RNA sequence: AAGAACCUUACCAGGUCUUGACAUCCUCUGACAAUCCUAGAGAUAGGACGUCCCCUUCGGGGGCAGAGUGACAGGUGGUGCAUGGUUGUCGUCAGCUCGUGUCGUGAGAUGUUGGGUUAAGUCCCGCAACGAGCGCAACCCUUGAUCUUAGUUGCCAGCAUUCAGUUGGGCACUCUAAGGUGACUGCCGGUGACAAACCGGAGGAAGGUGGGGAUGACGUCAAAUCAUCAUGCCCCUUAUGACCUGGGCUACACACGUGCUACAAUGGACAGAACAAAGGGCAGCGAAACCGCGAGGUUAAGCCAAUCCCACAAAUCUGUUCUCAGUUCGGAUCGCAGUCUGCAACUCGACUGCGUGAAGCUGGAAUCGCUAGUAAUCGCGGAUCAGCAUGCCGCGGUGAAUACGUUCC
């Protein structure tokens, strides 16, 4: 009911995130924790924050995001796609530069179900003639 | 303002039988009744089973037959006794897991 | 000796631990799932026959 | 394989299970009683014949409906036979019973009946080739988009082994909407048992919506 | 068949360039980006500590110094093997450079893996060490025996 | 084992008890090798049923907690071809 | 072999039975059945306490036992060179065929070849052939985008509440499962006979059979299974059958196949911190509280389960510490002392505490897997199951390198 804000769901490999681009200081908030703190250190977190920097740079909007599922890198990637789609919902006009950026889609991929007779859902333990 | 309410639940293997049963079990709720909540989805739990193809060896070849288990919930704010007396008769389906609780 | 075996099983064991699982349709012991008490081959042939819902086969 | 049973594929997407119910505290016991009912209907298969029995149960109840080419064989005169069967089944199931009956139109079209019939012909020691020909002609009289049939084991008692098959019209098992009926049978000649198989392509089913 | 598409790596924030990310890919073992991360930043730090110079410069000079100009390719057309020298693809150049780099860095025997990666990359900067010696050995196997691979094949 | 306690079938108990109180009978066969040796059982010699043949076994003070059937191995040694 | 301590178990040894452990017909009495004692390793025999029920004018009806009797029953006995049935294999390779016609003395050929194209006998064009059938493909499921319907036990953003989505409330969103939308070379450009199709670009969540699974064509190997079941033939029957105790299926000088754990500083050890998915649970899961160093125990809430329990995710990150060695590397082997399950853990179970600290410092000849969420690796669950899972089947975490090319295998 406060000042208007955009939001964009972003999942990857069974890890879903809910970003909220409320305008402000631009400090990021993941599960009531700083991104510098929630995943130390971790440099990749800057890659989670890259799409906003690749677009004009910079607001910068404050982010309140709630993520669940997956590992740390996966949920962080969910934060990335989630701020990306939210940035997509910011203005329609930005989407053009975004085609150059890729940085959307969330390509669905996840580890394959194991095949019978196979350990790695592809790998075969051994073969031996005679 | 909160109060205990009857909350019938359904369970079945086949789904067409299950939601046909859902429509039949809410249809009685609609007549001589009020509000009538819809049949909300539940996560459903399947059971996988891997079995050998051959009578003897050749364990490298198998097959996976599995049995999913759907579940559903239905609610109504007004107990309405007349549709409870109407509830006693249920011609369909033979394959359903209705459960009544208040 | 399957008749002797099913006769051995249907009769009450001297100790409760003794009762190994076996299907009724066939007298073969061993490799019988406990939850359904069917033969793997018994359950196989019934699976082609189709006894329970549903899908069948190799989903997810 | 080399040939997976089509009956193991058609179920679910295009056909219903022969015996549907729910479980339940005792999933096994319902299956036991139902398989026993199959064991006694198999005894009823000796002459009265049956294409298939459908079964439904809902806690202290059962719906073992029959469908058969020859309805009067199980009813008897005055309906006494179906009643005596009802008592014979009620004594076993331990629960209320009311067996139902159905009379299939153009019964030769059913795979179970033609397979049991050609199997009886194999019991009659008629030539298997001519019998399969009469099968294709009879099913042609039945009118169908496609039919296939096959026999295995000793054939006329000649040679160590032989297998044969005849067909006409499309028989696409790999089609997922084919609605193909499947049947197997087991002849018992003095020379040995004879494997029997038959495939019946009733035709594609078109999904409906409202 | 035909050529296959190849994905570009996500750039490393520090030092910006994707090639360092390629090092993050190669140096990594047991699928651990973080262990490669720590060894990378500690590598930049130990480079910062001894003989002061920009890490990106000594790294660039090193990678330029560890890429072979030619490579032999054995082929048994008859009795005994016959290697054929040929100009190397630049991607194959950086690939061989980084692989022999990390491989010889692994065997340096120093108590600290970062310090021996430092000693190794500085050896590449100084036109010395096992990596430059190996590229020189490939240079010896090449040129001296390029005559069979002049313009025949 | 566990607690309360070592478990003889109990027929051996009354047997060795009667043999201890009187008669002092020596050498007796048993099929139940599962029974553990007891302090009251001391000094007796039992033919142990390995299966193929009974093997007599004297009971020294040192043996108690070891199973009575353990002392006689059903296994036949070795058997191997060219020794040395 | 999806669990050999007994059972399973079939095989051995010892102790027992012969219309039989199991099914039916006969005559025939009688309910059936159990409660303990005695002897025995059990198997069973010798006794008492005991059954003596239900519908019928007397004939009977009913399971069931017992008795005898001919029949029979029984075999995991032999034969997968008699089989049904089921399953590997080339191979998810694109082929295998038929109808009619033509040609050829005939066998056979044409169609199915040729040109272009495709993962494909895929499509297109032509061709003395025109069609068709079984496959591929499509049709299904799963995954991804979105809408609509439906909001609890699930969900928490906007509001207050609290140790806690926990409780008011919200039913937006995440999430859940039904019905829809969406991909079809279709839009553009180029090539090509203007055909099929390919390439490039746009549109788009996903692009050119999207990813994965299912889907295995005619047939090959007299391939595998008489031992799942069924059974032609042959053989045995007071025994190739049946009951029981104990063994053995786990042998041990060795060879081989297949996994697991390591040979270590990207590491070991300690402390702190943090992110899952899926599955199972009432003869069950068993929280919390308490006892024990530990394993577990005592006791007991809740849960027929989107509520509660199994249950804590592990790698990782953050620091402390060891500083290159048969080591604070690794854990073998064994000793002692406990513990779970079970009538019962000697053969031949699992786990724990303590102690002991093999070999191995990356492995010859040779050989295997895998083109991206694949390989690499870390934990979790389940089927199995009284107990026993380094095997198998799944679940998720972290997550690459390379593909010039068809010279060679």
């Amino acid at each position: 009911m406060a000042q208007v804000q955009y939001y964009g769901t972003g999942r990857r490999k069974s890890s879903v995130a809910r970003v909220r681009l409320v305008p402000g200081e631009g400090r990021i908030v993941v599960n009531n924790r700083e991104i510098s703190e929630h995943i130390p250190s971790a440099a990749l977190i800057e890659d989670i924050k890259q799409p906003l920097t690749l677009t004009e740079t910079a607001g910068t909007y404050d982010v309140l995001v709630n993520v669940h599922g997956g590992g740390l890198s996966g949920q962080a990637g969910a934060i990335r796609h989630g701020i990306a789609r939210a940035l997509l919902e910011a203005d329609p006009e930005y989407r053009t530069t975004l085609k150059r950026a890729g940085l959307l889609t969330r390509d669905a991929r996840m580890k394959e179900r194991k095949k019978y007779g196979l350990k790695g859902a592809r790998r075969a333990p051994q073969f031996s003639k005679r | 303002m909160a109060k205990q309410k009857i909350r019938i639940r359904l369970k079945a293997y086949d789904h067409r039988i299950l939601d046909q049963s859902a429509e039949k079990i809410v249809e009685t709720a609609k007549r001589s009744g009020a509000s009538v909540s819809g049949p909300i989805p539940l996560p459903t739990e399947k059971s996988v089973y891997t079995i050998l193809r051959a009578v003897h060896k050749y364990k490298d070849s198998r097959e996976q037959f599995e049995m999913r288990t759907h579940k559903r919930l239905i609610d109504i704010v007004n107990p309405t006794p007349q549709t409870v007396d109407a509830l006693m008769r249920l011609d369909l389906p033979s394959g359903v897991d209705i459960e009544i609780k208040l | 000796a399957k008749k002797s075996m099913i006769a051995k099983q249907q009769r009450t064991p001297k100790f409760k631990v003794q009762e190994y699982t076996r299907c009724e349709r066939c007298g073969r012991p061993h490799s019988v799932i406990r939850k359904f008490k069917l033969c793997r081959i018994c359950f196989r042939e019934l699976a082609y026959k189709g006894q329970i819902p549903g899908v069948k086969k190799a989903s997810w | 394989g080399q040939k997976v049973n089509p009956v193991g594929l058609r179920i679910g997407v295009i056909r219903d299970w022969e015996s549907k119910w729910y479980a339940g505290k005792d999933y096994a016991d319902f299956l036991h009683e139902d398989l026993k009912i199959r064991e006694y209907i198999s005894k009823r298969l000796s002459d009265a014949s049956v294409s298939k029995v459908e079964i439904e149960r809902a806690a202290n109840r059962v719906n073992i409906t029959i469908h058969t080419a020859k309805p009067g064989m199980v009813i008897g005169k005055g309906g006494s036979e179906v009643e005596a069967l009802r008592k014979a089944l009620n004594s076993l199931t331990g629960k209320r019973v009311h067996i139902n009956i159905l009379e299939i139109k153009r019964a030769d079209l059913d795979a179970q009946l033609v397979a049991d019939n050609i199997a009886r012909q194999l019991e009659n020691r008629v030539s298997f080739r001519r019998a399969q020909k009469q099968q294709i002609q009879r099913t042609m009289r039945a009118g169908a988009q496609g039919v296939k049939t096959m026999v295995s084991g000793r054939l006329g008692g000649a040679d160590i082994a032989r297998s044969e098959y005849y067909s006409e019209g499309t028989v696409p098992l790999h089609t997922l909407r084919a609605d193909i009926d499947y049947a197997t049978s087991e002849a018992d000649t003095t020379y040995g048992k004879l494997g029997v198989k038959v495939w019946i392509y009733r035709g594609e089913v078109l999904p409906t919506k409202k | 068949k035909g050529p296959v598409a190849k994905r570009d790596v996500l750039p490393d924030p520090i030092y910006n360039s994707k090639l360092v990310s390629r090092l993050i890919n190669k140096m990594m073992i047991d699928g651990k980006k973080g262990k490669s991360q720590t060894i990378l930043y500690k590598s930049f730090d130990i480079i910062k500590e001894r003989t002061g110079n920009d890490a990106m410069e000594v790294f660039e000079q090193a990678l330029k110094n560890i890429m072979p100009v030619l490579e032999v390719k054995a082929r048994r057309v008859g009795g005994a093997n016959y290697q054929v020298p040929v100009e190397v693809r630049p991607e194959r150049r950086t690939t061989l450079g980084l692989r022999w780099l990390v491989n010889y860095a692994r065997l340096r025997g120093e108590k600290t893996m970062e310090e021996r990666l430092a000693n190794e990359i500085l050896d590449a900067a100084n036109n010395t060490g096992a990596a430059v010696k190996k590229r020189e050995d490939t240079h010896k196997m090449a040129e001296a025996n390029k005559a069979f691979a002049h313009y025949r094949w | 084992s566990l607690k309360k306690g070592p478990f003889v079938d109990g027929h051996l108990m009354t047997k060795i008890e009667k043999l201890n109180e009187t008669d002092k009978k020596q050498v007796v066969k048993t099929w139940s090798r599962r029974s553990t040796i007891f302090p009251q059982f001391i000094g007796h010699t039992i033919a142990v049923y390995d299966g193929r043949k009974h093997v007599p076994v004297f009971i020294s003070e040192d043996m108690v907690g070891h199973k009575l059937g353990e002392f006689a191995p059903t296994r036949t040694y070795k058997g191997h071809a060219s020794d040395d």
